[PDB]
């Protein structure tokens, strides 16, 4: 029994399970008495029973420190302020310390400071859970692609991701109010920066795609209108070519967020939307110039007049 | 409804028919055929559809526009007489095609035989009293007759009796005899009386009609069952329950109460935590709800008042019987599809898994009439055909076919499977409606609905009576110490006392609280009182916390004065006169006697007067003072709420943040800030408070509203990271914040979690919630209004009444006005600075243990303190004459203000025109 209990004391804390620990402690209690008096008189049985009673004395503490909220920083703080010793970093960062250390911390007496540090652990995990959820959502998000008559690729359902980005940005802003935000600041700031860049790119992209669809009906299809406005359609063809290259390289990434790393993307979309707006203004001026020559065209509109 | 039994077919000359699915003819029983409402142009379309089905023998498909000829389907409708309330007259174009048959009540004498047969049936379990089959039945019938004549619809709209009540009584008598112990004649009479109480007298309103029913029961028993060994047949005198024993026997009250308490403690511990007090009415209603939930189609409708305990009592009784409590998590933007999905999930759990759910439907858990119609269809039948139709039906029949196989019973026919499904829903699903005020349109529609009123057991909780309030108060004022007031038993009328005869200060406290609650509801509320005490409970809790805090303060001050006196007695020429100025040990004896009175006044002011005018507050405070004087509890004669509760630092902070200089606004802010056991609901037309609160909390303030779409998410952020939340609108309210309005959380190891919608969010602990409203005309849901601390920040007309005074006295008695403010100002700054100088003197004595040159500063400050002592004494002596003159001078300008307010009212009427 001594070998078994010594083995179970040496298991790494990252692999200890309390459900089997309860049964193992029950077996240890059952088999403590059946040992002969030779073991009883020696320190072996006394030490074994004392350690088993130490394990059975505290069981809420073990399950509380088994929670996912505990982190290597909290273990370091517990060891330094309660155990008065330093743990090897390889032994600590992987939570592979043995149960003998947990015995050493003397959970029976220091349980007040233990719960004091565990409360901080759960609140820091409240912050970390939101950060991890945001990161996981934005590591798997992707647009929905369709292809119209031309070779261009079109995005559908802008809202399902725009609203998610806006809500995540609001969440990252609201995290600064929490007192336990200081340790998570260095990651939240970078995530907020990336999401702000993605939001700006999204804002430009939706307008670019909408304006290109609106203008493709007018120019690029009807040869007559392009003949009346050669400069506008000449610019529009180059805009469509550049937008096609940009969108192909963008959807060759499989993730929406990584477009922030594309060289010259946001400025390219700004230039594209500016040129599309100038072409739209040119169409408006041309239509008004046509209407001021035969004013009855004011009873028709734009599509009929075109 | 027809989709289950009919099968569309097609033929060249037979363009789609809708005949029977089987070979038997089909009979459509449309109950309450004249009930459906009619359009604004005066035509109800369902009746016209029925006429189309009976005259043209067909109809038109609305998607496809094809003539569907019904084949061998018959129409049989049932309707109450059109003179009954809510019965819309039917057009003669429809009833022209139907043969009308009138079916009256079975003559009142045939009922005797009809139910004597039932009693002969149910006495096969108890043959020893076979000869008693005939009496009981007659008695039952007689009882019904009397309850039909005494309690008419003229008293209450839900006093509708019928032989269905007699059948319920017979089933109850059987199901108590069947599972009960060996019976004796007295036991059978008491059992029948208990069932009669539960059937006929549960719905009764007011103690007058309950006493009338009790004397009717006594007369009936003495007339038809002239037994000579019986006890009291009152509702609380007899208690039948199977919670204690394995039988169903009349249990002793003390054992029942002890068991209920030891189970309620466990329920509050392991289930959601709400500190609650057990009393006799709670035990009685627990028995009632247990009896309702125990039977097969046991549905209950609890009509009481808000904060009575109906919802948590239902949850407790369901937990006792192992019923899964399901509550619709709906909110403002929840449409009929969400309710349909919730009902579908509840039904699937009830039948496909045998979950034995208990669906608690609040009055506010229904938004439009579609929800109520779904409840009608679920209750009248044991299923809602609209949920399971078309392809969803095909899945259901599949899930049935597998499931029914797992129980070891073979059923391959679709009809058999659906009949088993209906039976499982009927014996597994219990619906417990809870409605706060029955005069509301939604709740009146719920009560008057035929399916609910005919299937549900109307249990009328009503509002708390004086006995329940006394019990709750006694169990709630028994935690705070009252061994310092030196109470003397006062001479009061027997009607004034409510608890056991007054022998200690605690009984005086509970009597004062009950009397003030009654007087307050008598003045504010008119007619019937559909409001249950939530002010009473909040006031009790506030009084507990305030007595604790004030006694701690008094202990600290007494300790400081005593240690100073010990230091002075240890101490060279003038300290003998500080021995005189430390006569405050005598003042402490007087100020400790008034601690309970001041705490009662302050707690009542915090709870009740949040939503009152400047004049109503004064009148009710006068009433409370005369109530304290009626009993033998003392209080500070010159008591001011601002001075007593809020300190100088907090008042200066509020004034700096942007609060006005009004005493009314200072009291309102004290109510808002000091009382944070319940959410505050700030009502003000101008939004000037929204900035003020923000100025109090700097950058932590977060502004939301119930109208914006992302609100549900935004709060879930503010609730998780600890930022003060102000919700700009309060007249609207989506019940998802319900679990936040009442502090009903899910605790854990060290994380507190609250359910919003269907997400569990962790509460930081630094998170505050203020609800804010703009228009005082707007209403708030009864769930919100009774849970929230409503604070009125409006500037009413009565604000003129005082304000002109502050002008008149400014320009009529300048010196008197000057002395008025500086009297209290110097008084307060004296109470602070004399303590400051006393601790200065004490620490100097600490630093002057054995020195001699340092004693000069001690002597000069000793001579100094005499000056403020003289100023304090002079101010007290001058106030002793100033206050009588001030109160004498108040009445003249009160006469001025009486006309001023009338003039302003007339002006505002002019402006309203
Ligand atoms: N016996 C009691 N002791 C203490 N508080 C009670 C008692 N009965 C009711 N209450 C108060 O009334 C409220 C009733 O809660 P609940 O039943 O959920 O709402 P409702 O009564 O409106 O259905 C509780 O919050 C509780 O504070």
């Amino acid at each position: 029994l001594w070998e078994d209990v010594q083995r179970t004391f040496e298991t790494p804390w990252c692999r200890v399970d309390v459900l089997l620990l309860q049964s193992d402690l029950a077996n240890f209690l059952r088999r403590a008495d059946e040992l002969p008096r030779a073991v009883k008189q020696f320190e072996m049985y006394k030490s074994l029973f004392s350690q088993v009673n130490m394990l059975t004395s505290v069981n809420k503490i073990l399950v509380e420190l088994k929670d996912g909220a505990l982190k290597p920083r909290h273990w370091n703080m517990i060891f330094r302020d309660i155990g008065k010793r330093q743990i090897q970093k390889n032994l600590l960062d992987k939570l592979e310390f043995s149960l003998k250390d947990v015995m050493v911390l003397n959970l029976t007496l220091n349980e007040i400071l233990l719960t004091k540090i565990i409360e901080r652990a759960q609140k820091e995990f409240v912050i970390e859970k939101s950060l991890n959820r945001i990161k996981k959502f934005w590591k798997e998000a992707q647009y929905e692609v369709i292809e119209h008559s031309s070779g261009l690729k079109l995005v559908r359902e802008w809202d399902v991701l725009e609203q998610a980005c806006k809500e995540d940005l609001e969440e990252l802003v609201s995290m600064k109010a929490s007192n336990y935000y200081k340790i998570f600041e260095q990651d939240c700031l970078d995530l907020e920066s990336k999401l702000t860049k993605l939001s700006e790119i999204q804002v430009n992209w939706v307008e670019v795609q909408f304006y290109w669809l609106d203008l493709y009906g007018i120019l690029g299809e009807n040869l007559d209108i392009q003949n009346f406005l050669p400069l506008e359609t000449s610019k529009f063809k180059s805009l469509t070519s550049e937008y096609k290259m940009i969108t192909t390289r963008a959807f060759q990434l499989d993730t929406t967020i990584e477009v922030i790393h594309i060289p010259n993307f946001d400025t390219t979309l700004k230039l594209t939307i500016d040129s599309l707006k100038m072409i739209k203004s040119s169409l408006s001026t041309f239509l008004e110039r046509q209407r001021r020559q035969f004013p009855r065209f004011y009873f028709l509109g734009n599509d009929d007049l075109l | 409804a027809l989709h289950r039994h009919t099968n569309y077919v097609t033929t060249s000359k037979g363009l789609t028919l809708l005949p029977k699915s089987d070979i038997k003819n089909l009979v459509l029983f449309c109950d309450e055929i004249n009930l459906p409402k009619l359009d604004k142009y005066g035509s109800q379309n369902v009746v016209l559809f029925l006429r189309q089905l009976m005259e043209k023998q067909g109809f038109w498909k609305t998607p496809e526009n094809k003539w569907v000829t019904i084949e061998r389907i018959h129409i049989v409708g049932a309707c109450n007489p059109p003179t009954d309330p809510g019965r819309i007259p039917m057009s003669e174009r429809f009833t022209r095609h139907a043969a009308i048959l009138y079916l009256g009540y079975p003559s009142g004498k045939s009922l005797s035989q009809i139910y004597e047969i039932y009693y002969k049936a149910i006495f096969k379990l108890v043959p020893e009293f076979r000869s008693y089959t005939e009496p009981f039945a007659r008695a039952s019938v007689h009882l019904y007759n009397e309850c039909k004549a005494r309690y008419s619809t003229g008293l209450q709209s839900h006093y509708l009796f019928s032989p269905r009540e007699l059948t319920r009584l017979v089933r109850g008598v059987y199901t108590a005899i069947n599972t009960g112990p060996r019976q004796t004649l007295r036991s059978l009479i008491r059992l029948w009386a208990y069932e009669a109480w539960r059937i006929f007298a549960d719905r009764l309103v007011g103690v007058k009609e309950k006493n009338s029913f009790e004397q009717l029961l006594y007369e009936t028993v003495d007339k038809y069952l002239p037994n000579q060994d019986l006890g009291n047949i009152s509702s609380t005198s007899l208690l039948f329950s199977g919670l204690l024993s394995l039988d169903f026997k009349e249990v002793n009250k003390t054992d029942l109460v002890n068991f209920i308490e030891e189970r309620f403690k466990t329920f509050c511990d392991e289930e959601l935590e709400v500190p609650m007090v057990i009393h006799e009415s709670m035990v009685d209603h627990i028995l009632r709800i247990d009896r309702a939930l125990k039977q097969v189609q046991g549905h209950m409708m609890l009509i009481g008042a808000s904060r009575t305990g109906k919802t948590i009592l239902t949850r407790f009784v369901a937990w006792l019987n192992g019923l899964k409590i399901v509550q619709p998590k709906i909110h403002r933007h929840s449409n009929l599809s969400d309710f349909d999905m919730i009902l579908k999930k509840a039904i699937s759990d009830c039948s496909l898994k045998e979950s034995r759910t208990c669906l608690i439907i609040d009055e506010s858990n229904i938004l439009e009439t579609a929800f109520l119609e779904r409840m009608n269809t679920l209750l009248a039948n044991a299923d809602i055909p609209d949920l399971f139709q078309g392809e969803e039906y095909d899945k259901l029949l599949n899930n049935l076919r597998n499931k029914t196989r797992s129980l070891g019973l073979l059923l391959d026919t679709e009809q058999e499977l659906y009949d088993w499904f209906v039976g499982e829903i009927a014996k597994n699903l219990h619906v417990v409606f809870t409605i706060c005020d029955p005069t509301n349109n939604k709740s009146s529609a719920m009560i008057s609905s035929p399916a609910l009123f005919n299937r549900c057991i109307i249990n009328w909780m009503g509002d708390w009576d004086t006995k329940t309030m006394s019990q709750v108060a006694n169990n709630m004022v028994d935690v705070i110490p009252m061994e310092f007031t030196d109470f003397i038993v006062p001479e009061v009328n027997k009607e004034l006392v409510f608890t056991e005869p007054i022998q200690t200060i605690r009984d005086a406290v509970v009597n004062i609280l009950i009397h003030f609650d009654r007087n307050f509801y008598q003045k504010m509320k008119v007619g019937v009182n559909p409001r249950s005490p939530g002010y009473f409970i909040d006031g009790l809790r506030a009084l507990v916390k305030l007595v604790t805090a004030k006694y701690q303060d008094l202990q600290e001050n007494q300790r400081f004065v005593n240690v100073g006196l010990e230091k002075l007695n240890e101490s060279k020429s003038l300290t003998f006169e500080k021995e005189r100025w430390l006569n405050t040990t005598k003042q402490f004896s007087k100020t400790s006697q008034e601690l309970i009175g001041n705490c009662i006044i302050s707690s009542i002011y915090e709870t009740y007067f949040g939503h009152l005018n400047e004049r109503e507050r004064a009148d009710m405070l006068v009433i409370l003072k005369r109530l304290l004087g009626k009993f033998a509890v003392k209080y500070d004669v010159n008591y001011r709420f601002i001075d007593y509760l809020v300190t100088l630092d907090e008042k200066m902070k509020w004034l700096e943040c942007g609060l006005d200089k009004n005493d009314y606004f200072l009291e309102n802010m004290s109510i808002v800030m000091n009382s944070q056991d319940a959410v505050p609901f700030l009502l003000d037309p101008s939004s000037h408070m929204i900035t003020v609160i923000s100025n109090y909390y700097g950058n932590k303030t977060v502004l939301l509203s119930f109208l914006e779409e992302g609100f549900v998410k935004r709060l879930e952020n503010a609730i998780r990271f600890g930022s003060v939340v102000i919700i700009q609108d309060g007249e609207f309210f989506d019940p998802i914040i319900s679990r936040l309005i009442s502090r009903e959380f899910n605790h854990a190891g060290n994380r507190v979690t609250v359910e919003i919608g269907d997400h569990e969010v962790d509460v930081s602990g630094d998170f505050k919630l203020f609800i804010h409203s703009c228009d005082p005309s707007g209403d708030i849901p009864i769930f919100l209004r009774s849970r929230v601390r409503l604070v009125h920040f409006v500037t009413n007309k009565e604000s003129i009444e005082t304000r002109i005074f502050d002008i008149t006295l400014t320009e009529e008695n300048a010196e008197m006005q000057r002395k008025r403010e500086d009297l209290i100002k110097l008084n307060t700054e004296y109470k602070l600075k004399l303590k400051n100088l006393e601790k200065r003197l004490l620490e100097e004595l600490n630093n002057s243990q054995g020195n001699m040159l340092e004693n000069d500063e001690l002597m000069v400050t000793l001579n100094n303190l005499k000056k403020e002592a003289m100023n304090i004494e002079k101010k007290l002596s001058e106030s002793e004459e100033f206050f009588p003159q001030f109160d004498n001078l108040v009445e003249e300008y009160s006469i001025i203000g009486k006309h001023s307010v009338k003039i302003f009212s007339m002006l505002e009427k002019f402006g309203q025109f």
